[PDB]
Protein backbone atom coordinates (compact mmCIF):
# COMPACT_ATOMS: atom_id res chain seq x y z
CA UNK A 1 0.00 0.00 0.00
CA UNK A 2 0.96 3.69 -0.56
CA UNK A 3 0.22 5.99 2.11
CA UNK A 4 -0.34 9.76 1.39
CA UNK A 5 -3.31 11.97 0.83
CA UNK A 6 -5.72 12.65 -2.22
CA UNK A 7 -7.03 16.32 -2.84
CA UNK A 8 -9.67 17.21 -5.17
CA UNK A 9 -11.30 19.85 -6.36
CA UNK A 10 -13.74 21.10 -9.28
CA UNK A 11 -16.04 24.31 -10.20
CA UNK A 12 -18.35 23.83 -13.13
CA UNK A 13 -20.42 27.27 -14.54
CA UNK A 14 -22.30 28.12 -17.15
CA UNK A 15 -24.10 30.84 -18.22
CA UNK A 16 -27.11 31.53 -20.60
CA UNK A 17 -29.14 34.51 -21.27
CA UNK A 18 -31.90 35.55 -24.30
CA UNK A 19 -33.46 38.84 -25.06
CA UNK A 20 -36.21 39.43 -28.05
CA UNK A 21 -38.04 42.62 -28.42
CA UNK A 22 -40.77 43.42 -31.31
CA UNK A 23 -42.82 46.73 -31.54
CA UNK A 24 -44.73 47.82 -34.40
CA UNK A 25 -46.91 50.85 -34.99
CA UNK A 26 -49.65 51.60 -38.30
CA UNK A 27 -51.47 54.27 -38.97
CA UNK A 28 -53.97 55.42 -41.96
CA UNK A 29 -55.82 58.54 -42.00
CA UNK A 30 -58.42 59.16 -45.22
CA UNK A 31 -60.47 62.35 -46.14
CA UNK A 32 -62.51 62.99 -48.88
CA UNK A 33 -64.93 66.25 -49.50
CA UNK A 34 -66.41 67.27 -52.73
CA UNK A 35 -68.90 70.00 -52.90
CA UNK A 36 -70.80 71.46 -56.12
CA UNK A 37 -74.07 73.66 -56.00
CA UNK A 38 -75.76 75.28 -59.82
CA UNK A 39 -77.84 78.19 -60.32
CA UNK A 40 -79.69 79.56 -63.20
CA UNK A 41 -82.11 82.56 -63.85
CA UNK A 42 -83.93 83.44 -66.80
CA UNK A 43 -86.95 85.63 -66.71
CA UNK A 44 -89.05 84.80 -65.60
CA UNK A 45 -87.80 81.59 -63.26
CA UNK A 46 -85.11 80.70 -60.89
CA UNK A 47 -83.29 77.45 -59.73
CA UNK A 48 -80.14 77.21 -57.69
CA UNK A 49 -79.43 74.01 -56.44
CA UNK B 1 -39.16 38.21 -17.59
CA UNK B 2 -42.31 38.92 -20.00
CA UNK B 3 -43.38 42.30 -21.62
CA UNK B 4 -46.41 43.04 -23.16
CA UNK B 5 -47.63 46.84 -24.40
CA UNK B 6 -50.68 47.17 -26.85
CA UNK B 7 -52.11 50.35 -27.51
CA UNK B 8 -54.81 50.76 -30.37
CA UNK B 9 -56.32 54.10 -31.32
CA UNK B 10 -59.38 54.81 -33.84
CA UNK B 11 -60.28 58.32 -34.94
CA UNK B 12 -63.54 58.63 -37.56
CA UNK B 13 -64.73 61.90 -38.56
CA UNK B 14 -67.76 62.65 -41.15
CA UNK B 15 -69.53 65.96 -42.35
CA UNK B 16 -72.00 66.88 -44.87
CA UNK B 17 -74.79 69.29 -45.60
CA UNK B 18 -77.38 69.99 -48.33
CA UNK B 19 -78.48 73.39 -49.69
CA UNK B 20 -81.48 73.85 -51.69
CA UNK B 21 -83.45 76.58 -52.64
CA UNK B 22 -85.63 76.98 -55.62
CA UNK B 23 -88.74 79.29 -55.90
CA UNK B 24 -90.98 79.69 -59.24
CA UNK B 25 -93.46 82.44 -59.80
CA UNK B 26 -94.54 85.57 -61.69
CA UNK B 27 -93.93 88.01 -59.03
CA UNK B 28 -90.21 88.10 -57.12
CA UNK B 29 -89.91 85.46 -54.63
CA UNK B 30 -86.29 83.95 -53.15
CA UNK B 31 -85.93 80.02 -51.23
CA UNK B 32 -83.41 79.77 -48.84
CA UNK B 33 -82.01 76.63 -46.80
CA UNK B 34 -79.23 76.05 -45.16
CA UNK B 35 -77.70 72.88 -43.36
CA UNK B 36 -74.51 71.80 -42.00
CA UNK B 37 -73.31 68.57 -40.03
CA UNK B 38 -70.01 67.24 -38.46
CA UNK B 39 -69.36 64.31 -36.96
CA UNK B 40 -66.06 63.52 -34.88
CA UNK B 41 -64.95 60.20 -33.41
CA UNK B 42 -62.08 59.60 -31.01
CA UNK B 43 -61.28 56.53 -29.38
CA UNK B 44 -57.93 55.14 -26.89
CA UNK B 45 -57.03 51.75 -25.49
CA UNK B 46 -53.70 51.23 -23.72
CA UNK B 47 -52.36 48.12 -22.20
CA UNK B 48 -49.37 47.42 -20.87
CA UNK B 49 -47.99 44.33 -18.95
CA UNK B 50 -44.86 43.07 -17.42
Amino acid sequence: AVLGGIYEYTLVMNKEAMERGDYTLNNVHACAKNDFKIGGAIEEVYVSL
Amino acid sequence: ANDLLSKVKKDKSDSFGVTIGIGPAGSPLLVGVGVSHSQDTSFLNELNKY
